[PDB]
């Protein structure tokens, strides 16, 4: 808000305040200029539920489990630019740069930990009408990148783009014809890139602040370690925050 | 000697500025001249920007944004005491300057203790003040 | 992965690829590092040497150098973990 | 066995050779460890990796700076690496030479023996010279 | 009469079984909370982010370990240095997650620790012993103060602190070699000494008491049933064992005083261990030890290597793959 | 999760006073020598 | 280094530092003259 | 060029050095209290 | 399976501690 | 005693679990590859720059 | 005349520390003689403030 | 106990509580301490080579807030687990670090992204790269850098 | 919120009443024997004998 770019930063500093997006006031309708660049769109979920079999009465169809946080505060996006493009049916908006990418690790029932990255790269949104509504819903794709780069050393030290290509300390394992064929899989590291939709909804504008924010929406897939097991569906829920210009 | 440790003075031929050091004095045949141009055109423009720096003081104090004025006259106005000290040379210029920083190191306090009309009112002091800096010398 | 092909033309073959090789590969081309080699591993997916006019901001000295090393700079297929490693992989002298 | 075959370095552009006295090689190493040897230790540049003080890395600058007169044209004027622009607002040198106060006193026989020692290294440690951490 | 001194004459017995005391107020809750989370911690416990970079570390045994793989593991990088309980947590599954036990167990082991020290101060006042055992029981308490507390200061993460373990302490060992170069470091040196010395002199006073023992026995029963305990006559030829490292080495080598033999036996490990744990805090605040790389040249200026070079290249090999993960810049600052 | 901390607040500061008041007790009076 | 007027006295000034230590060793050396009694 | 430095040091150290002892040999020859 | 013989050598091993503290044979004289 | 092969056959198939005991493997490769080039100068050991294990920016 | 008279400020106090911790420790000699050393102190306080005299005065 | 050595032991107790504070004031302390006198402390040497190489590739027109680590996490810029932009490594660790050269570049959150993309000062540049290279790291023959570093250096902070 | 700068890690108010009553349960104990005793007795020892 204004209310926080009152404070200090010894003030804000070890509260909890830094993660927290702003509470904008007040509803009305701003319309996208030609020009018409976003500023500080943050990002924060308040919720998580990854896809699970549950146990029901008699019958295991697929629900969502919630799931608490790991990684103490560190999930809020911040700082996203971008340029809002208008079509002539629908207001769109293409993200450039910023902090699109909070990795974190949420914990299951029965003691599994499901890190995921949470990200909004390279998103199309697109909503109906041209100009900022109380009533208006924009979303899209983007893209998820993989949770590791390519240069990241598992405890064997292997890599994509470096470390070594075969079961170190089992040197015995690459002899005959076969090779160290049977565990193939663990070896080859691949890079993964996979596709989440976010749907975001205004609801509350200032028109004389230019800043607009609301509840979104996101749902992604969690991350493999480049293909060590299949990943699972992420679901999030949160509140944003925009700077419209 | 090409290893000898403690060879003060016989090692080199110029002379040092003392046996505990390897450079030479500030005298002569040297490649830094004090007396160049380009040296005073480089701290007269710190204190030109440093006026445009200080105008947009109060548009901060217009907003509600502290953190801003309490680093706007820290992140470019950090090279201005070097400046200005340097380009204080003769005796009723020296004591001009330090009419210049009180009336500065007030606007530091008054950010912090979050005053709006005490930066509004020692932020004038300040462009009064070095409107008398830079119009004498 | 195991068996990349195109290992060489990243920092060793004196071939570079564009959109794969570290902005160090175009160390060894004089007159590219850092502002013009800068450009290159910037922006996005390049087709081929033709692609590398098209960048946003380029003078006629900046398509210079590119001019002379030409026959060097060739294009590749993008494979996405070398593509992110492009301005820093980790590797200092 | 510092022969004066040994000593015998690259003076100009064209590429003329003249030999370092002994006292160059020796003020050489003591001016370059107390001024330069903070960031250039052993020939790597620590706060710039790429750039480097190899005879590799001094050839292919857009000025070519393996030689003497030319070590000593960086000093008093350095541009990047691609020579377009100059940095000496941020490195250390002759022009910029009120901010440093490491500077202010260097005479042309001080700098032509720090140039020296930079050209003469790579001859006596042909691969510790600015090759990082593995030829230690 | 009152019901404080009635407590008093009973926490400062020497009749008890134990001696409690009024240190012991605070030894048996710290140690005992120090010991029922380390075995939890130790048999039952999930991985933990120790470098911060959200890469799990298996520690305990019912996540396939062992007596000598397993570990408490030392808290998160993400964490370092600040104060992290139960309470300033949000739940005990990210508390467990970030490095959690690891502050509980050493904070209250610290504090247990110096307090079963002046717990033995306490009863040799309380016997009419002269007082110093506590004195040489400082020298364990430098040195588990110097891993576990002094060490994670300097270096400002107790991420660097030493794992509750067996072979993570020698994860500790090694990364401090590579990081400080503790060997050519000379309170290192003066601590080899300390021990060598201390097992030296141990198995000299200790071999010298049991060959000039006094014919009290047969041969068939066993040697030791010839002290009666709290006898008054002296147990062994004390002439004897003297006269023969009196020969052994020469004379005047030979403490006849048992007193004061009996004071070097104290002096020379507690101050060899002293000096030692004063190494590892003087390098935890990166006052290496000794560097004589690239030290012997010749008249051309090559480098001639020495065994300190060879000495090198082993600590180059830990450096360059000690948190291999953990370093995006080319100087491991911390 | 300040129900675990006002807990351990009684504790800590049951077991500090006792420490403190323990020594406060006459304590050096209370030796082998005489009383 | 030391003003103009006391550049002469720089190599005195370079061990006034050490004879601190001078004590120390004085007590022992005042130990034996007095034959440690 | 005779290195004035290291022949004033080490002059200086030896006065220093043997000004210390010569404040306990002239009590012993005095066989003042020691 | 593997790790309930390393939890049994470990409460095994302070049982014998406990043992040997308070079941001591108590030294008198005479 | 160089390995246990338990801990040696589960960090093969299992690109996640870390234990303090394979971290000392990989400390210990270090050692093997860096000194052994200038421990051993009979064998000639001719180490390329790119077969060394290094880890990430160090 | 400052290089003259700390160096002769050094010489007397040169002279003091080989006699004076003699002429204390010796069971009579301070008493029997310290109004000759007792202007050795006089004078050495003295040379104090004509050499911070001469360094103002040179500055 | 009120006899004459028992002072004496009352004094090495208070003296030791200031012995060991005095030596904290000087690694971490800024202020009393300043870096301009003192050198540069244990945590402000280490975010100062992380704001080098942050200079560093911004000139090579890379976004640094959106630069994906090796890790995952940040490369340059992070979030602390209190909220705050900081800076990313082993340098996460010192995320306090507030010293007269870093917090012109401060916000309420933290580092200001926007800042960074356009105000930063070349005293800024010419003070992170003399503080990377005299970082308190050092030896007891007095040669500096890490404990593995050659011997051209004579400095210990 | 932990690196906040609040006295003896006293976050709420009823933190306080925790405190207050540790120190003084224990005081109220120790002033049944050492309190109510005569603070005018002294002694020309190094140790006092005086009583319980
Ligand atoms: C021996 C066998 C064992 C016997 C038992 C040991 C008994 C003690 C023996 C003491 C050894 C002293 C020998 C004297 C030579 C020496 O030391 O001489 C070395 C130096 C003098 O050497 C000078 O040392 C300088 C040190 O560098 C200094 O100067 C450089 C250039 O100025 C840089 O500025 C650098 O930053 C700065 O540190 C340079 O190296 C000079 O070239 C060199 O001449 O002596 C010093 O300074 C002397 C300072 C003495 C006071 C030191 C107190 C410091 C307290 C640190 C405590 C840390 C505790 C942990 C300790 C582990
Ligand atoms: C009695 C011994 C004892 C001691 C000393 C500690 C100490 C500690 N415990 Mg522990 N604990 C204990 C028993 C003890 N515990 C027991 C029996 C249990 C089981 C219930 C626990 C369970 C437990 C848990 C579960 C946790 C702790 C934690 C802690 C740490 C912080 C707790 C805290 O806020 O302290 C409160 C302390 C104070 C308010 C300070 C009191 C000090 C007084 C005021 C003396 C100071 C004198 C003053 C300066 C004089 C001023 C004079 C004036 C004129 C200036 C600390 C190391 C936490 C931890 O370590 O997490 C990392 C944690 O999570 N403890
Ligand atoms: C010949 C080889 C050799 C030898 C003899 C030593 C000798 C030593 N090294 Mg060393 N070292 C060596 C090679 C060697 N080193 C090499 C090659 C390296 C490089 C890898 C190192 C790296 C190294 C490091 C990094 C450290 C040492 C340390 C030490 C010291 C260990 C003493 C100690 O911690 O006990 C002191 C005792 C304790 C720490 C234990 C305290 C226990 C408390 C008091 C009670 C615990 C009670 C327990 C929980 C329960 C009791 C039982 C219960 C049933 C009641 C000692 C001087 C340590 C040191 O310097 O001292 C700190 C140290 O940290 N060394
Ligand atoms: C071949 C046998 C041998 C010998 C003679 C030594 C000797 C030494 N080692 Mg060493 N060491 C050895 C084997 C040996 N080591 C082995 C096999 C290992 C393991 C692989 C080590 C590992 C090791 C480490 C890790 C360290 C040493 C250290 C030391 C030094 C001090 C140790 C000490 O005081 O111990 C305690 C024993 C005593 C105090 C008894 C006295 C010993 C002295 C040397 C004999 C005195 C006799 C005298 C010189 C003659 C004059 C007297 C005459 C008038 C009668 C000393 C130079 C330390 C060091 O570096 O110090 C510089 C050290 O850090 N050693
Ligand atoms: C004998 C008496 C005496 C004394 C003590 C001094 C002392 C001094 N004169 Mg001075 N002077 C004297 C006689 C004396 N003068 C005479 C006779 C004349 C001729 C009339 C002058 C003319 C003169 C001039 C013209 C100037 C001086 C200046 C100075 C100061 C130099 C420091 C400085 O630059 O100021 C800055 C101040 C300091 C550096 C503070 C230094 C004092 C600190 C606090 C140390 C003291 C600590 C403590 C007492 C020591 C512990 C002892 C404990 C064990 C008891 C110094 C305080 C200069 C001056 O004052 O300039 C400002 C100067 O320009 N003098
Ligand atoms: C040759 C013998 C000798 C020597 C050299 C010293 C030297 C010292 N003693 Mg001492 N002492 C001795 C024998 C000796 N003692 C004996 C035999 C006893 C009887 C047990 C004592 C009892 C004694 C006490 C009770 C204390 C000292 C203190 C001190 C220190 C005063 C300086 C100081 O603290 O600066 C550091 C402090 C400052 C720079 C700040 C200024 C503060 C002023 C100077 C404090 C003065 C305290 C005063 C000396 C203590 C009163 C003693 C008085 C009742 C006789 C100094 C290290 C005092 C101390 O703090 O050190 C442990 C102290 O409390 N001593
Ligand atoms: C081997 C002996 C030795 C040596 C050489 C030093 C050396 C030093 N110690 Mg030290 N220290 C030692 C032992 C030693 N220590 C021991 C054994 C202890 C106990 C553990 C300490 C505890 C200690 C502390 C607690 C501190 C030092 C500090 C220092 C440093 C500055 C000295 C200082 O503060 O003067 C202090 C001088 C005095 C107290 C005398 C009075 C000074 C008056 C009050 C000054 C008034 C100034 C005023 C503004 C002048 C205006 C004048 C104007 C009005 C005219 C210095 C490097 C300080 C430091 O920098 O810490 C890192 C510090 O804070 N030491
Ligand atoms: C003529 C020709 C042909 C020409 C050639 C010239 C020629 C002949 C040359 C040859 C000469 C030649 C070399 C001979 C010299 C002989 C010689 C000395 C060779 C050996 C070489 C050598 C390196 C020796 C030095 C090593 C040495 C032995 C060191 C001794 C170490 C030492 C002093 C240790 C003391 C440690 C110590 C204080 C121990 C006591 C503490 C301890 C707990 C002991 C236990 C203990 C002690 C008691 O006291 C009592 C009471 C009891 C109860 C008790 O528990
Ligand atoms: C000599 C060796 C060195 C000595 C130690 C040096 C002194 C260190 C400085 C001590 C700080 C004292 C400040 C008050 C305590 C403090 O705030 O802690 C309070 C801190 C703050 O606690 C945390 O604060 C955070 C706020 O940022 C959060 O609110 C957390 O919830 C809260 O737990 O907690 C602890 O550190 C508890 C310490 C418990 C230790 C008690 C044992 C002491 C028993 C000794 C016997 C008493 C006799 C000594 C007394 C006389
Ligand atoms: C200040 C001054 C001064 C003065 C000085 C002084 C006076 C000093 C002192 C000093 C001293 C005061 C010294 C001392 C010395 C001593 C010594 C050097 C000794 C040593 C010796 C030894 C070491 C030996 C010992 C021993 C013995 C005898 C026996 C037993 C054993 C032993 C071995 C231990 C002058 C004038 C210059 C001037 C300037 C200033
Ligand atoms: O955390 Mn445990 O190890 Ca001490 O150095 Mn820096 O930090 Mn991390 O790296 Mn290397
Ligand atoms: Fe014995």
């Amino acid at each position: 808000k204004s209310q926080i770019n009152e404070l200090s930063y010894l003030q804000v500093k070890g509260t909890g305040l830094a993660n927290r997006c702003a509470e904008v006031v007040g509803e009305d309708s701003i319309k996208p200029k030609p020009g018409a660049k976003l500023v500080d769109m943050c990002i924060e979920p308040k919720a998580w539920a990854v896809e699970e079999e549950v146990g029901k009465a008699g019958k295991t169809e697929k629900k969502f489990v919630n799931s608490k946080v790991m990684t103490r505060q560190t999930y809020t996006l911040d700082a996203i630019e971008g340029p809002i493009t208008v079509d002539g049916g629908k207001i769109t908006f293409n993200e450039k740069e910023g902090i699109d990418y909070a990795a974190t690790t949420v914990q299951l029932p029965g003691g599994e930990r499901v890190p995921f990255l949470f990200t909004v790269k390279d998103l199309v949104a697109k909503g109906n009408g041209d100009t900022f509504k109380p009533g208006f819903q924009m979303g899209g794709d983007f893209n998820t990148p993989s949770y590791r780069t390519g240069l990241f050393l598992d405890p064997k030290g292997r890599g994509g783009t470096t470390g070594y290509d075969m079961a170190v300390a089992l040197p015995a394992l690459q002899l005959g014809e076969e090779g160290d064929a049977e565990l193939f899989g663990e070896n080859n590291k691949v890079f993964d890139i996979t596709q989440g939709r976010i749907e975001m909804e205004v609801n509350k504008v200032n028109a004389e602040d230019s800043e607009i924010g609301g509840v979104f929406v996101a749902t992604q897939l969690s991350d493999t370690d480049m293909g060590s097991k299949t990943p699972k569906k992420v679901l999030t829920k949160g509140i944003f925050y925009a700077k419209v210009d | 000697s090409y290893s000898e440790g403690a060879a003060y003075g016989t090692d080199q031929a110029d002379k040092l500025y003392s046996p505990y050091s390897v450079y030479s004095p500030e005298g002569e045949k040297s490649l830094y001249k004090p007396d160049n141009a380009e040296y005073l055109a480089r701290k007269k423009a710190v204190l030109a920007e440093t006026k445009n720096r200080l105008q947009k003081i109060p548009a901060y104090v217009d907003k509600k944004e502290w953190f801003n004025v309490k680093d706007e006259l820290t992140r470019y106005m950090y090279e201005t005491r070097g400046a200005v000290r340097s380009l204080s040379s003769s005796v009723t210029q020296k004591e001009k300057a330090e009419v210049f920083f009180r009336a500065l190191e007030d606007t530091y306090g008054a950010a912090t203790l979050k005053k709006g009309d005490a930066v509004k009112a020692s932020n004038d002091k300040a462009i009064a003040a070095l409107d008398a800096f830079t119009a004498t010398l | 992965v195991i068996d990349y092909e195109n290992i060489g033309y990243l920092g060793g073959s004196s071939i570079v690829d564009i959109n794969n090789a570290n902005v160090r590969a175009y160390l060894k081309m004089p007159g590219m590092y850092p502002t013009v080699a800068g450009k290159i591993v910037s922006h996005g997916p390049y087709s081929g040497v033709a692609d590398l006019y098209k960048i946003p901001g380029l003078s006629s000295a900046e398509a210079d150098v590119i001019k002379k090393y030409e026959s060097r700079l060739t294009a590749k297929t993008p494979s996405p973990d070398y593509v992110i490693d492009r301005i820093n992989n980790g590797l200092y002298r | 066995d510092l022969d004066e075959a040994t000593r015998t370095v690259v003076v100009d552009n064209a590429g003329n050779t003249t030999v370092l006295t002994p006292e160059q090689v020796k003020r050489g190493k003591r001016l370059f460890n107390a001024t330069c040897g903070a960031c250039h230790v052993g020939g790597i540049t620590k706060t710039n990796p790429n750039v480097g003080l190899d005879p590799e890395a001094l050839s292919l600058a857009t000025p070519r700076r393996d030689n003497i007169s030319a070590l000593v044209d960086y000093i008093k004027n350095p541009t990047t690496y691609d020579g377009l622009e100059s940095i000496a607002e941020v490195h250390p040198s002759i022009k910029s030479a009120d901010i440093y106060p490491r500077m202010r006193s260097l005479t042309d026989e001080d700098l032509y023996s720090i140039a020296g020692h930079i050209m003469l290294s790579p001859k006596i440690a042909s691969e510790k010279w600015g090759g990082g951490k593995i030829y230690y | 009469v009152s019901l404080w001194e009635r407590f008093c004459a009973w926490i400062t017995s020497t009749e008890n079984r134990l001696y409690i005391g009024w240190f012991g107020c605070l030894m048996f809750p710290t140690l005992l909370t120090a010991t029922s989370c380390f075995i939890i911690a130790f048999i039952a416990a999930p991985p933990v982010d120790i470098d911060g970079i959200r890469e799990p570390v298996a520690g305990s045994l019912l996540y396939g370990n062992n007596i000598i793989s397993g570990a408490v593991v030392p808290s998160s990088n993400a964490i370092g240095m600040h104060f992290y309980p139960i309470w300033e947590a949000a739940s005990i599954d990210e508390w467990l997650y970030n490095g959690g036990p690891y502050q509980l167990i050493v904070l209250h082991f610290l504090l247990g620790v110096s307090a079963y020290m002046g717990r033995e101060w306490e009863l040799s006042y309380r016997l009419g012993m002269r007082p110093w055992i506590f004195v040489a029981f400082s020298a364990p308490v430098a040195a588990a103060s110097a891993v576990f507390l002094v060490y994670p200061i300097g270096q400002g993460s107790f991420s660097d602190g030493m794992p509750l373990g067996i072979s993570g302490t020698f994860n500790f060992m090694l990364v401090f070699q590579a990081e400080h170069n503790i060997l050519m470091h000379p309170f290192h040196m003066a601590g080899v000494a300390g021990v060598f010395g201390g097992s030296l002199f141990s198995a000299m006073h200790g071999s010298l008491v049991t060959s000039s023992l006094i014919r009290e026995t047969t041969e068939n029963e066993s040697t030791n049933y010839g002290y009666k305990f709290g006898q008054e006559e002296e147990t062994y030829n004390i002439v004897a064992a003297h006269g023969y490292f009196g020969r052994l080495i020469f004379q005047y080598a030979s403490f006849n005083n048992s007193r004061a033999l009996h004071f070097f036996l104290a002096l020379w490990p507690v101050v060899g261990i002293w000096i030692t744990s004063m190494g590892i805090s003087t390098m935890a605040f990166n006052l290496n030890g000794f560097n004589f790389n690239q030290s012997v040249v010749d008249s051309q200026g090559r480098v001639i290597n020495t065994w300190a070079d060879i000495l090198n290249r082993a600590n180059l090999g830990i450096e360059v793959m000690h948190e291999r993960n953990a370093h995006n810049f080319p100087l491991d600052l911390a | 999760m300040l129900t675990l901390k006002i807990l351990v607040y009684t504790t800590v500061i049951f077991f500090v006073s006792l420490f403190i008041f323990g020594f406060l007790s006459s304590d050096p009076s209370r030796n082998p020598n005489r009383k | 280094r030391l003003p103009e007027a006391y550049v002469v006295f720089s190599p005195i000034v370079d061990v006034l530092p050490i004879i601190p230590v001078f004590f120390l060793l004085l007590a022992f050396v005042w130990q034996a003259a007095i034959g440690f009694r | 060029m005779i290195n004035w430095q290291v022949i004033g040091q080490l002059m200086s150290t030896a006065v220093i050095m043997l000004a210390g002892p010569a404040v306990i040999v002239l009590l012993a020859l005095k066989k003042g209290n020691l | 399976m593997e790790a309930l013989v390393y939890t049994f050598l470990l409460i095994g091993t302070l049982m014998v501690i406990f043992f040997a503290v308070f079941f001591r044979e108590t030294p008198r004289i005479l | 005693a160089y390995d246990f092969v338990s801990q040696e056959l589960r960090a093969a198939e299992d690109p996640e679990f870390e234990t303090f005991y394979t971290k000392n493997h990989l400390l210990d490769e270090g050692i093997r590859a860096w000194m052994a080039a200038q421990d051993q100068p009979h064998e000639n050991f001719v180490f390329p720059e790119e077969v060394l294990p290094r880890g990430n920016a160090l | 005349m400052i290089t003259l008279l700390v160096a002769l400020l050094v010489l007397i106090s040169l002279g003091l520390v080989v006699t004076v911790p003699v002429a204390l420790a010796t069971p009579g000699e301070w008493e029997i003689a310290k109004g000759k050393f007792n202007r050795f102190f006089q004078i050495w306080v003295f040379l104090v403030i004509v050499i911070a005299a001469a360094d103002g005065i040179s500055s | 106990v009120w006899s004459g050595e028992a002072y004496l032991s009352y004094s090495l107790a208070a003296i030791s509580l200031m012995g060991f504070t005095a030596a904290l004031y000087s690694w971490y302390n800024n202020t009393a301490y300043p870096s301009e006198l003192y050198g540069p402390t244990g945590p402000e040497a280490s975010q100062a080579q992380a704001f080098t190489f942050l200079v560093r590739d911004q000139r090579l027109g890379a976004n640094v807030s959106s630069a994906q680590g090796p890790t995952g996490l940040g490369k340059y810029l992070m979030r602390s687990p209190s909220g705050e932009i900081i800076f990313g490594g082993e340098t996460m660790r010192f995320w306090d670090l507030r010293a007269p050269w870093v917090e012109p570049l401060r916000g309420p959150n933290g580092l200001d992204i926007n800042k960074i993309k356009n105000d930063i000062q070349p005293w800024q540049e010419r003070r992170a790269a003399e503080y990377m290279t005299h970082a308190p790291l050092g030896s007891l023959n007095s040669v500096g850098g890490v404990a593995t570093e050659i011997n051209s250096v004579n400095y210990v902070s | 919120t932990e690196g906040t700068n609040e006295w003896f890690g006293v976050d709420d108010l009823r933190l306080l009443a925790v405190l207050f009553l540790g120190h003084w349960a224990i005081l109220s104990l120790w002033l049944g024997s050492y309190g109510d005793s005569n603070e005018d007795e002294d002694f020309f020892g190094e140790i006092d004998y005086s009583a319980r």
